[PDB]
RNA sequence: UUGAGCUUUGAUGUGUAGGAUAGGUGGGAGGGCCGACCUUGAAAUACCACCCUUUAAUGUUUGAUGUUCUAACGUUGACCCGUAAUCCGGGUUGCGGACAGUGUCUGGUGGGUAGUUUGACUGGGGCGGUC
């Protein structure tokens, strides 16, 4: 076994600073291929409160660009305005036949209001359990997609409900400028506390580790 | 929140009497010689859904609640949750099991069924009157003896029990009415 | 009267006061309780009705200094 | 309350000794009845300085006497006679009373408060046991007969 | 006698369908052999991550009643004394016993009681309307 350089390097006990053990990220790391960063963030939902939901989208920049799997739904002359922005499918109810077939390489779902009537009952059990609906708050369904469309393929990394109180999203490759991954893992808080349910609990941002893939066990301080 | 006063309001109001939401469905003003007046009205309690009975003083009053309702649409239930959605906003909505307490067994897919929500929040749903459902068990029924219609016991695809003619076996859709609980027709 | 036999804490009067500074007259009484202490000196049991300030000053001075106390001030007990 | 021990007692400690106690264990159990003083700085001095040794031979001298009492109280026998019904089941319950005074009418001179007998009230005729806390630390058994008169 | 939390060592979630002997949610090719690919649901599977679900060893922070005891306290139980006294106090004794009760603070209830409010216009006032 060669995963224990890992059980050498944690510390559950001295809990790092944003700078201290950032630089360590890849240097804990025995990977055979590549791969992404991810987060860990937390917040007092009641398990019960539905009112505790917030779905949309969060632009995080800097990074990596079109590496999303898109289904978009339009109505007009935007079809073909769409396939400027480098979409993959801007069609018609046949994308709707195709997620009946059992699609799984289209991650996130876009439409239109008038298209989004074709939408909301195509799929309807499958894209919203698939965790991806198309609520208006986040504006997954809009009237100038052109406008939208170019940021959510290009780079968007969206925040997710989850049964537990669980709330980890995802900074991108690793092999990126570490001190910047600092600053776009901080330009998560003015969205994540944008938007509470106003039932908040104790705290707001409890948890803070930054884990690689497996790799990396950053615990880090809820204000620095 | 505009308070409300007893003299002013007719029904359909929702008034938000004592941290409850409630519905005004009659009313009755008095204004007899030599008295204060006052209302008789026939509430409604908007969350367990019991008719309660209340005199009101001119002056005693109340604010008003955030209680609507319009068409939502069923989408699918997960754990302890029904999710709708509406088809001229298309926003996103999830109730919870007091919600959908004993509806749970009329709501299929996609039914478009009346949901009150309150601070935002539903509260009730209603089920469409006639729902098309599929009967998961039934007896063979065999005539033998009977001599009256008869009549048979038979579950359905969500849970529910309901007298099916006789003929009626397995896989045949049914139309019954939520508010009845009964068979109406087989629907072809 | 409510009166403690050791320090002399009284009855003394004050408001009630609501949320709306609504202001109506009150009395605070003292903590007062009969107790019997155990003289050592005498080997008896003396018996003084003290507020429960009393109590901890007879647990600092002691009893006999208090009981003098007491008679220096003429107060029969 | 810093107190200062002038016996062995129950789960505190021996004596000489310094123990926080409770207020109302100090004040109205242990220094009434001598097993304590409060830990001003003229008792601990006065104490360790200058009694913590002739307070000490008292200690053990009344040990030995009690030890001695005990011996003493070895008869192991003492006659009741005092009214019954049919059956045995005495009408008037012979007391802790009753054995005292009986015992020092026929054996050592022994308090009233001393007796400390496990069944409870001694009820019936026959042969009963009764024991004797002379110290806080040794007893002592008598049987007690009840005959009915 | 135990109950909830907290450093904590670990284990553990058993259906449909996938062979079943899937905890959730993102990132998802790691360590003799799986994985992804495929069968699949309502969600699809190695790899660890953030934690839910219980379970067991310590420091845990603790409360919870449940028994015993006597010494505080209660006694409008019996007897003795002050005493020529069904008051009061003192003393023996029995029964309760750290409960009861009282003080400060606090939540609730509170027309039992108290202080008060309850508009103006108006072809008199009221009701209706109006500001
Ligand atoms: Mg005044
Ligand atoms: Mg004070
Ligand atoms: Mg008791
Ligand atoms: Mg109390
Ligand atoms: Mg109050
Ligand atoms: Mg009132
Ligand atoms: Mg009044
Ligand atoms: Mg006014
Ligand atoms: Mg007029
Ligand atoms: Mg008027």
């Amino acid at each position: 076994k060669r995963m224990r350089v890992i059980r050498e390097k944690v510390d559950a006990t001295k809990q790092y600073d944003i700078n201290e053990a950032i630089a360590l990220l890849k240097e804990l790391a025995t990977a055979k291929f590549v791969e992404s960063v991810d987060v860990a963030v937390n917040l007092g939902i009641d398990a019960r409160k539905s009112d505790q939901n917030v779905r949309g989208a969060t632009v995080l920049p800097h990074g990596t660009g079109r590496s999303v799997r898109v289904a978009v739904f339009t109505q007009g002359a935007n079809a073909e305005a769409a396939k400027a922005a480098g979409a993959e499918l801007v069609g018609m109810e046949d994308l709707a036949d195709q997620i009946k077939k059992g699609e799984m390489n289209f991650d996130v779902v876009i439409a239109s209001p008038d298209a989004m009537r074709v939408v909301g009952q195509l799929g309807q059990v499958l894209g919203p359990r698939g965790l991806m609906p198309n609520p208006k708050v986040g504006t997954v369904t809009p009237n100038v997609a052109e406008a939208v469309k170019n940021a959510k393929a290009g780079q968007v990394r969206y925040r997710n409900d989850k049964n537990g109180i669980i709330h980890t999203t995802i900074g991108k490759v690793d092999f990126d400028a570490d001190k910047l991954k600092e600053n776009l893992e901080a330009l998560l808080v003015a969205l994540k506390k944008a938007k509470p349910t106003q039932a908040k609990g104790v705290y707001i941002k409890k948890v803070s580790i930054s884990t690689t893939m497996g790799a990396g066990v950053a615990v880090d301080q809820a204000g620095l | 929140m505009a308070t409300y006063y007893s003299n002013d309001f007719r029904a359909g109001l929702k008034i938000m009497l004592d941290g409850e939401p409630y519905a005004v469905e009659a009313s009755e003003f008095v204004k007899p010689g030599k008295g204060q007046a006052f209302a008789r009205v026939k509430l409604r309690r908007l969350l367990t859904g019991t008719r309660v009975e209340k005199t009101f003083k001119s002056t005693d009053s109340a604010e008003g609640a955030d209680v609507v309702d319009m068409n939502l649409t069923y989408l699918y239930n997960d754990g302890e949750f029904w999710h709708f959605m509406n088809n001229e906003t298309f926003e996103q909505l999830s109730a919870d099991a007091k919600a959908i307490g004993d509806n749970a067994k009329w709501l299929l897919d996609q039914a478009e069924c009346i949901v009150t929500l309150w601070n935002g929040q539903p509260i009730s749903v209603t089920p469409p009157n006639f729902v098309e459902l599929e009967i998961v068990d039934t007896d063979p029924g065999l005539k033998g003896d009977t001599a009256g219609t008869g009549g048979k016991p038979a579950t359905l695809s969500t849970g529910a029990v309901v007298k099916v003619p006789l003929f009626v076996q397995i896989g045949e859709v049914i139309k019954v009415d939520t508010r009845s609980g009964e068979y109406v027709s087989r629907v072809k | 009267s409510r009166v403690c036999q050791v320090t002399g804490k009284r009855p003394v009067t004050g408001n009630n006061r609501s949320h709306a500074l609504n202001a109506t007259k009150r009395r605070f009484l003292p903590n007062l309780h009969s107790h019997r202490f155990w003289v050592e000196s005498e080997k008896r049991f003396v018996t003084l009705r003290v507020s429960a300030k009393g109590m901890r000053v007879i647990d600092k001075k002691g009893i006999d200094t208090v009981l003098a106390e007491l008679r220096a001030r003429g107060e029969k007990y | 309350m810093q107190v200062i021990l002038l016996d062995k007692v129950a789960n505190l400690g021996s004596l000489g000794d310094q123990v926080n106690v409770k207020a109302g264990y100090a004040r109205n159990f242990l220094v009434p009845q001598g097993k304590a003083v409060p830990a001003t700085k003229k008792n601990i001095e006065f104490f360790e300085a200058r009694r913590a040794e002739l307070e000490a031979k008292l200690a053990e001298v009344l040990a030995a006497a009690n030890a001695r009492a005990e011996k003493i109280n070895a008869l192991e026998t003492v006659t009741i006679a005092s009214k019954a019904g049919d059956e045995g089941k005495l009408f008037g319950s012979i007391g802790t009373r009753d054995i005292a005074d009986a015992v020092t009418a026929a054996g050592v001179e022994v308090a009233k408060s001393e007796v400390r007998l496990p069944n409870g009230v001694l009820r019936t005729t026959g042969e009963h046991e009764v024991s004797f806390q002379v110290h806080s630390e040794v007893f002592a058994k008598v049987i007690v007969n009840v005959v009915a008169e």
